[PDB]
RNA sequence: AUGUGGACCCGCCCCUUGGGGUGUGUCCAAAGGGCUUUGCCCGCUUCCGGAUGGGCCCGCGUCCCAUCAGCUAGUUGGUGGGGUAAUGGCCCACCAAGGCGACGACGGGUAGCCGGUCUGAGAGGAUGGCCGGCCACAGGGGCACUGAGACACGGGCCCCACUCCUACGGGAGGCAGCAGUUAGGAAUCUUCCGCAAUGGGCGCAAGCCUGACGGAGCGACGCCGCUUGGAGGAAGAAGCCCUUCGGGGUGUAAACUCCUGAACCCGGGACGAAACCCCCGACGAGGGGACUGACGGUACCGGGGUAAUAGCGCCGGCCAACUCCGUGCCAGCAGCCGCGGUAAUACGGAGGGCGCGAGCGUUACCCGGAUUCACUGGGCGUAAAGGGCGUGUAGGCGGCCUGGGGCGUCCCAUGUGA
């Protein structure tokens, strides 16, 4: 089967093409604490309609392009920044880990 | 062709092949899709010879071509014998 | 000192320039198509087409062009050459196009 | 605040048994209830009743011991002799139905919430589950 | 090859006899009768307190010098034991004699194992009817061993198989001794035989 | 620690330093003599232990303890490195095989002729 | 030229990411050779299937240094093109300004990955050598051609490095194939036999090729099996050790007496081989009949038949095995603790003893012991270890009740797990 994933959009800013932040949560292989990952995805919207926020689904495709083999699936749940501020400001704190 | 064949097992002087389904640009003790029974070639066992001569067959409809030394072990399995 | 299948090579030679030779001409003759096609020439362009069409498949029952590749081909030009004579040109024969 | 409640049970308990107490009392939930309740039915402790303190609930925990020995320290044995969380907030700990403890040789026992609740290592066997092991105990 | 030289050093030195040689380690002197004490200039001196290493040591040895192998081959048997079914140790002794050079002095054709095995060795026994020349082979159950034609005659079987008329041959045993043949009928359990030694240590040892 | 650490950094795997590096992984590696020589021990004792200074395939110059009773080694002589120091010599980490290249065995040896490269001497005649 | 049939553009049809069906238009096929010849066989061309082998893509997993913290111009996306068996920024235009990183980007160091393998109670740790699966390379690099298939070890072009031949008139080669040589190294073999068998290529088939393979050769390198004997044999010689000079030890050991008998000599002698082919039947099903063994006169079988190599380590404690002598902080031993200073069970030899045995030691390395990186399974008052003290970002963790969702978690079934 067609691999099936669930995240939130933090990218508009590519022509018709969006990227989805996916978590997952699984326990660590020696440790076994339940932990969380994260991997972005850079989606295709062909009719660029899906936006900041839009908790959605993606599936695996033929490559649209280098980077981009997953197309948008279904909104589920519209109207999530809060979610999307987490993935900002720890990119925002970033600059402050810049070795100086 | 794919093909069946004797593919070598056992020991130095101590034959003991294993009759065998494969590319016939594999290994002749390569990775095979499917063993179909054994052989000594020394008699010294009562299960000397063994098929599964349904799968047999069925390779060999959709175009398996066992070898001048397989079909004789197959002919000496009534996979060609054919009824009336 | 060596095999002498190198014959296998000397075989490639020809089978290189007469497949190449047939590979120069397709191309040529889909240049004119194109042109034409682009001055509403649609008579003496599916002329063309129609030469290029046969041109193509006549090598790919050969060893140069296989597969997909004369279809790619076709494909893409019938899919312009049309393309090109919706500039009124007038289709002055099907004799290329199931249109 | 309490980060764990579950643990806090147990630890009152233990803090309650080195002592020999009647009571023991401690906040309550659905999930800490049907959690001692097999204390009872195994038998490790009398039992309890909910009860309410200053406004608020509790469960009095009720503590069995054994004879009163005699020598120096005539102090009783422990029902309880060992008890501890094992499942926590800083690492979960989840077993299939064969990865499942012998406690004690038979004589522990440990307590899992599963598919079907607070079972024991005897039952979720037996009903083939496994699940969050709580505890174990002997 | 095998130990060669000196015997009756070790029917003491472990300071138990143990019946290594012929009629001899049988006779009033083997070489503890007289001397059943320790070996070398330092015989008739007082022991001091064995280490545990030296207690299971000595009960080691004492074991593969009664019957007489390598090290080599000796320690294989314990850890195949070791590794089998439930007591997976005490059935050792179980392996050590279905060797045939061993059951070959119990069916009494010889009476020193090295006596058995120089038989074996030179082929003069057979079992099930094949000529058998290898003292390692493990028999089973109903195996059959029986001397060869060529060798039914033989002054040393005749007298060597004859005095075996007097004692109850092992349990698991059993000879027709104007047949010249015998049947290797069970495995010996720990009763079968309480030989000199405690098994108990030789595992305790082994496992260092 | 806790656990949450444990993911964040795990635990260290020790590693294990070599203490005969001349060799690179290997049981042995020949050599050639610079100096030759006495030297004192630590307090400890006392003596006038012989050692050599060798000069080996990789450019290495170590120093090479010479065991047993006497030998034959000058100078210019190939030689052959074990391994295992001598811990009364500080600095010295090495010993030289016997009865291999230009250093030779332990004359009138009867004993532990495995080492000191003394072969086996008629007892008859 | 024929057109079953296929491809291409537009249409509707269903289905749905370029799948299937059809409408019209336009393009596409070829091959003959041999006969128990007038009939069959080996081939030819189109299409759909099957099966096998793949190409591309995706999720998760995969080493050390943060004393590498910022990286990026085809960079990221778009549009349209080029290209391929086909997706794609794979390449090219143009447009947009994106893409990545403390969940460790970028940089550096090491490494072919796995099934396995070694150790370990386990959890782990260690490792990838022979065998098997995949990737990668064929002197160093680049490139394409032919082709179903390669950018091709023993095919081709070019550049470089290197070596060789030559009337020098100029040209030639690519062992990481099999052996073998050199050099390097502590160290790794025969320039052997045969296609008899298995497998592979060609052919209708005989048959041909096969340093794949089947064997042989060299090396205690490993594992395993076996021999250098067995029974007897003294109150127990000689010699050699101690000795309180009475004796004790080596020691049933030898001698010696019987018995067997490794080797070697003679004879015989394989399995591994049954098919391809041949007869009848239709060369199919079938019975049937026939050739071939490199290893090799080898193993094994029979008879005859000879008592026939033993070494190495250790004997202060850990650690099993003790005494004379020599030596005198010397010569020397040593894995740690330490032995040697004129009485050394610790050096050296000797006798004796312990331990393995065609082996015994040593060195180097991996795991164990080490619960000494501690998930299982540890610590931080004085033993090494609480940040000098706050505030707080991300992050981790979260009280009491009832619902929905069932993500984790739990069960069953099934496929996969070679
Ligand atoms: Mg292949
Ligand atoms: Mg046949
Ligand atoms: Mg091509
Ligand atoms: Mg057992
Ligand atoms: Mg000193
Ligand atoms: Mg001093
Ligand atoms: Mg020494
Ligand atoms: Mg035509
Ligand atoms: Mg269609
Ligand atoms: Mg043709
Ligand atoms: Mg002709
Ligand atoms: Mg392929
Ligand atoms: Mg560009
Ligand atoms: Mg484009
Ligand atoms: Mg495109
Ligand atoms: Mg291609
Ligand atoms: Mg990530
Ligand atoms: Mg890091
Ligand atoms: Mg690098
Ligand atoms: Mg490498
Ligand atoms: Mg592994
Ligand atoms: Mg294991
Ligand atoms: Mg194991
Ligand atoms: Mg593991
Ligand atoms: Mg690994
Ligand atoms: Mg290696
Ligand atoms: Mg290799
Ligand atoms: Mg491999
Ligand atoms: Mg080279
Ligand atoms: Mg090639
Ligand atoms: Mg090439
Ligand atoms: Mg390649
Ligand atoms: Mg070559
Ligand atoms: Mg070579
Ligand atoms: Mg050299
Ligand atoms: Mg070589
Ligand atoms: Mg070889
Ligand atoms: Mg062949
Ligand atoms: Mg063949
Ligand atoms: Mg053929
Ligand atoms: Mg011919
Ligand atoms: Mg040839
Ligand atoms: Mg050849
Ligand atoms: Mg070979
Ligand atoms: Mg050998
Ligand atoms: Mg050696
Ligand atoms: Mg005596
Ligand atoms: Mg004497
Ligand atoms: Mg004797
Ligand atoms: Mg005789
Ligand atoms: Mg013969
Ligand atoms: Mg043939
Ligand atoms: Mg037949
Ligand atoms: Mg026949
Ligand atoms: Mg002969
Ligand atoms: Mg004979
Ligand atoms: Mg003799
Ligand atoms: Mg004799
Ligand atoms: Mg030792
Ligand atoms: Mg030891
Ligand atoms: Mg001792
Ligand atoms: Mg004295
Ligand atoms: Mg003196
Ligand atoms: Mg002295
Ligand atoms: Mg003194
Ligand atoms: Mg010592
Ligand atoms: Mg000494
Ligand atoms: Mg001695
Ligand atoms: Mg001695
Ligand atoms: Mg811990
Ligand atoms: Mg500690
Ligand atoms: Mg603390
Ligand atoms: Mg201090
Ligand atoms: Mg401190
Ligand atoms: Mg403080
Ligand atoms: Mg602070
Ligand atoms: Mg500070
Ligand atoms: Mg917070
Ligand atoms: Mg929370
Ligand atoms: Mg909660
Ligand atoms: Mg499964
Ligand atoms: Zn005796």
């Amino acid at each position: 089967p067609k691999k099936v994933l669930t995240g939130v959009v933090v990218s508009d800013k590519m022509q018709k093409t969006v990227t989805v932040l996916v978590e997952r949560q699984f326990p660590h292989p020696l440790y076994g604490k339940v932990i969380k990952r994260s991997k972005k995805y850079l989606a295709h919207d062909p009719e660029e309609k899906y936006k900041l926020g839009d908790v959605v689904e993606i599936i695996e495709s033929r490559p649209i392009s280098k980077r981009k083999r997953f197309r948008v699936l279904r909104l589920v749940e519209s109207g999530r920044m809060d979610l999307v501020e987490k993935y900002l400001i720890r990119r925002q704190n970033y600059e402050s880990l810049s070795k100086r | 062709m794919v093909k069946i064949r004797l593919a070598r097992f056992g020991s130095k002087h101590n034959p003991h092949y294993r009759i065998v389904v494969t590319d016939a640009r594999r290994k002749r003790d390569g990775k095979y899709i499917e063993k179909i029974g054994y052989y000594d070639p020394r008699k010294t066992t009562p299960d000397w010879l063994k098929v599964d001569v349904e799968r047999a067959r069925y390779w060999l409809s959709v175009g398996a071509q066992p070898t001048d030394t397989a079909r004789r072990l197959l002919r000496q399995a009534g996979v060609f014998r054919q009824e009336a | 000192r060596n095999l002498s299948a190198l014959k296998r090579h000397r075989q490639s030679l020809k089978r290189r320039l007469r497949n190449k030779a047939k590979k120069s001409a397709i191309k040529t003759l889909s240049k004119k198509a194109i042109q034409l096609a682009q001055e509403g020439k649609a008579e003496e362009a599916l002329k063309i087409m129609r030469k290029a069409e046969s041109l193509i498949d006549k090598a790919a029952k050969g060893s140069t062009l296989h597969k997909n590749a004369a279809a790619r081909r076709k494909s893409r030009l019938m899919r312009k050459v049309r393309q090109l004579l919706e500039a009124a040109g007038a289709p002055l024969i099907g004799g290329g196009l199931s249109a | 605040m309490l980060t764990d409640p579950i643990a806090d049970m147990l630890t009152r308990i233990r803090n309650a048994t080195r002592v020999y107490k009647e009571s023991t009392d401690v906040p309550a939930s659905r999930f800490k209830e049907e959690i001692l309740r097999i204390l009872a039915r195994e038998g490790f402790i009398k039992g309890y009743e909910r009860v309410d303190v200053d406004g608020k609930p509790y469960l009095r925990v009720y503590l069995k011991y054994g004879p009163r020995r005699q020598g120096p320290d005539p102090r009783p044995e422990q029902v309880i002799h060992h008890i501890r969380r094992i499942s926590k907030p800083g690492r979960r700990v989840y077993v299939g139905v064969k990865e499942i403890p012998r406690v004690r040789r038979g004589l522990g026992i440990a307590i899992l919430s599963t598919s079907k609740g607070v079972l024991t290592d005897r039952e979720a066997r037996k009903l083939g589950v496994g699940g969050e092991l709580i505890c174990e105990v002997w | 090859g095998r130990y060669i030289g000196p015997v009756c050093r070790l029917c003491r030195r472990e300071g138990v006899k143990l019946y290594l040689k012929g009629e001899r380690c049988y006779s009033p002197k083997c070489a503890m009768e007289r001397r059943p004490y320790p070996p070398g200039q330092h015989g008739q001196k007082r022991a001091r307190r064995p280490s545990d290493y030296a207690v299971r040591l000595r009960e080691k040895q004492k074991l593969r010098r009664i019957y007489g192998i390598s090290e080599r081959q000796f320690r294989n048997l314990f850890e195949e034991a070791s590794k089998k079914k439930g007591v997976t140790g005490s059935v050792f002794l179980g392996l050590l004699e279905s060797r045939l050079d061993n059951v070959v002095y119990r069916l009494g054709f010889a009476v020193s194992r090295r006596q058995a095995r120089q038989l074996v060795r030179h082929g003069h026994i057979t079992v099930n009817g094949r000529r058998v020349d290898l003292p390692s082979y493990r028999v089973r159950p109903g195996d059959e061993i029986a001397v060869a034609e060529k060798s039914r005659n033989l002054e040393l079987i005749r007298q060597n198989l004859e005095a075996m008329k007097g004692r109850k041959v092992g349990p698991w045993l059993s000879l027709d001794v104007e047949g010249m043949k015998g049947k290797f009928l069970r495995l010996p359990d720990r009763e079968d035989l309480a030989l000199p030694v405690n098994e108990q240590l030789v595992i305790e040892f082994y496992s260092r | 620690p806790t656990i949450n650490q444990l993911v964040r950094k795990g635990r260290e795997k020790v590693r294990k330093k070599s203490k005969v590096p001349a060799l690179k992984g290997a049981p042995f590696r020949r050599g050639v003599c610079t100096v030759v020589r006495t030297v004192t021990p630590k307090k400890p004792n006392s003596a006038l232990r012989k050692v050599a200074k060798v000069r080996l395939t990789s450019g290495y110059e170590v120093t090479a303890y010479i065991p047993g009773e006497g030998h034959n080694l000058q100078e210019h002589s190939v030689v052959l490195i074990r391994g295992g120091r001598v811990k009364d010599l500080p600095g010295v980490r090495y010993h030289i095989v016997r009865g291999v290249y230009d250093a030779a065995g332990v004359k009138d040896r009867k004993k532990s002729r495995s080492k000191y490269g003394t072969k086996k001497p008629k007892e008859a005649a």
